[PDB]
């Protein structure tokens, strides 16, 4: 909107009613924390969200960084602009003073004046008249300046990791301008999203641009490079596994580019080699790039990092100071299994709790915006773009890592809880900080970081992927750079040529199962309607749920004990992950 | 969430 000195209405009773006033300079509105705590403000052609608040010194701005850097030096006339409600703008002249306990004027102005900018002979903001002598209310130190975004990044052989933490207008305002240059370009873009949700978040934000969702359920699909096509990270790798007619993009953009999930690591790998080849750009956005080892980094609201005991199971006396607070919640657990106990525990405080996780995520997020609760309890998938409106985040720091044993037998076991690494811990931690609100945000945790996922099998399960994904020069794809050496895994040792290729991207896709687990049956040239091979494994292979032996009635009618030849353990983990691969044994999809 | 914005003056000094 257009720069100068705004009153701030009030909607109340029988009439709106001037609670403040303010002033927009530079493109962001600047204005007082006890005229607006925080609420969004609402304007013809436009709206207005705040992103900076310093509540101590009674200041917040919307649409940007505080702007006004210009100060007062002492034995100058200042002149305040004084807009009093029901009245018009009056132009004060005085002579202020000094400080006291840790500059004010001597204006008697009606409560409603505050925000009423403080001008020098220079027409240049020094401060805003507010705290009732009034102190020239200014901050010491301007933005958090301009972007994070605009370069000539949009050329061949060049990729860009965007650093962007969460109240930076990344999906508001980045990636749409992103588009916007891509189009001006004729560029052939893809947009990759980490989860359906967060993609129908970009559509959102990217409404009235020529956007296509492309859904799994489809191999490729092809109008020109006036669409821009829009998908999941694990859509874009099966299509690179599935088809021949993947499209040679121009630029590729990678949301919540620090996912450690195989497709979404295969994926930078594939994305990587496209660059290299001199064929497209591509760019990288993360909070929590590669290198990134800092658990607590900076925010755009402050936080308060609280370090204390917390329950890794049910409690009954001894964290009162979990269920005392008034504000929401969003609990960070090792497990599904673990998730379940604490939501019990606490829904039987007459807390009201959402649950997340991996495959729930989609029916169960939007919950979260829709309906109120208290505690969000979600496993790690929530550490890519899940945005919660919550105050506190309790992160005991744990976690499963799925580890291939080559001790014995090869098997996926779900080693821990053991604690995240430093990235993870950020991106949990990053929940919270982003909206201004009267008290910092809280990160209530237990324990360090730790830089231990060498032998996290997802490293090996992205090069499964990744030698089985082709390119139509011939190059080969590798792992993106810096995740290059998270594994010792042989280049195009799991390679897999005709059926046996096929059976293993069916495997995944139609039957869900686990790119290790997939891998495993498929070179052992086994037949995908084929299921023989959940029952005749060892006896140690058995799989148990709740304390019991899983017996499975097959397609022809024969009741046997679930027994895979080969054991994964993320196929049993949950009542959820077990149904379905029943479901798979049973030979019922 | 109920605010709105009306433009009353612009930022000057005063002869």
């Amino acid at each position: 909107l257009s720069e100068g000195v705004y009153r701030i209405m009030q909607r109340g009773l029988f009439g709106k009613t001037q609670v403040g006033v303010g002033i927009h300079m530079e493109g962001v509105f600047h204005t007082m924390w006890h005229v607006t705590r925080g609420s969004v403000i609402c304007h013809e052609t436009g709206r207005l969200e705040p992103s900076w608040a310093d509540v101590r010194n009674d200041m917040i701005s919307y649409g940007g960084g505080w702007r006004l850097g210009d100060k007062w030096d002492k034995e100058e006339d200042v002149q305040v602009l004084a807009i009093e409600p029901g009245k018009n703008p009056k132009h004060v002249q005085t002579k202020p003073g000094l400080f006291k306990t840790l500059g004010a004027v001597t204006l008697d102005f009606k409560p409603g004046t505050a925000g009423s900018p403080i001008i020098n002979k220079k027409g240049k903001v020094i401060g805003l008249y507010g705290n009732g002598v009034s102190a020239i209310t200014q901050a010491e130190r301007i933005g958090e300046p301009d972007y994070e975004v605009d370069e000539d990044i949009f050329r061949k052989k060049r990729l860009t990791i965007m650093d962007l933490h969460p109240g930076a207008g990344k999906t508001k305002r980045i990636l749409p301008s992103i588009v916007r240059e891509a189009l001006k370009r004729r560029l052939r873009t893809l947009i990759l999203a980490p989860t359906r949700v967060v993609a129908a978040e970009m559509e959102e934000a990217l409404r009235g641009l020529p956007i296509r969702y492309q859904t799994p359920a489809v191999k490729s699909e092809h109008t020109g490079r006036e669409i821009v096509d829009l998908m999941c990270h694990a859509t874009f790798t099966t299509r690179l596994l599935s088809s021949t007619r993947v499209p040679n993009y121009n630029l590729i953009v990678m949301d919540e580019a620090h996912f450690t999930d195989p497709c979404s690591v295969a994926a930078r790998g594939y994305i990587s080699t496209r660059v290299e080849m001199g064929e497209a750009a591509a760019i990288f956005m993360t909070a929590t790039p590669p290198g990134s080892i800092d658990p607590f980094p900076q925010s755009n609201s402050p936080i308060e990092d609280i370090e204390r005991e917390i329950p890794e199971r049910s409690w009954n006396t001894g964290f009162d100071w979990i269920t005392d607070y008034q504000g929401k919640t969003v609990w960070f657990v090792p497990s599904i299994k673990a998730g379940n106990d604490i939501a019990n525990c606490l829904r039987k405080s007459g807390k009201k709790v959402i649950q997340l996780s991996r495959k729930t995520f989609d029916t169960e997020y939007p919950k979260t915006k829709l309906t109120d609760w208290d505690f969000v309890v979600t496993t790690d998938i929530s550490e890519m773009g899940a945005n919660f409106r919550a105050g506190r985040v309790i992160d005991p720091r744990r976690c499963l890592k799925p580890v291939i044993l080559t001790d014995g037998p090869e098997r996926v076991i779900l080693a821990g809880p053991i604690p995240v690494t430093p990235a993870s811990a950020a991106q949990r931690r990053g929940r919270i900080g982003r909206n201004p609100a009267q008290e910092d945000d809280q990160y209530v945790f237990s324990g360090d970081p730790l830089k231990n996922d060498e032998d996290h099998a997802h490293w090996t399960e992205a090069k499964m992927l990744l030698d089985n994904i082709y390119t139509p020069e011939g190059i080969i794809p590798t792992l993106f750079g810096p995740e290059r050496e998270k594994t010792q895994a042989i280049d195009g040792e799991f390679r897999l040529r005709g059926e046996q290729r096929k059976t293993f991207v069916e495997l995944m896709r139609r039957g869900d199962l686990p790119v290790w687990l997939s891998y495993k049956v498929a070179s052992a040239g086994i037949s995908y309607k084929d299921r023989e091979w959940c029952f005749t494994g060892e006896r140690n292979n058995q799989i148990l749920e709740e304390n019991m032996e899983v017996e499975i009635w097959t397609r022809e009618g024969e009741k046997k004990k679930l027994r895979p030849k080969w054991l994964d353990a993320r196929v049993y983990a949950d009542p959820m992950a077990l149904k379905d691969f029943k479901e798979f044994a049973s030979g019922r999809k | 969430a109920d605010l709105s914005l009306e433009k009353a003056a612009n930022v000057q000094w005063d002869e």
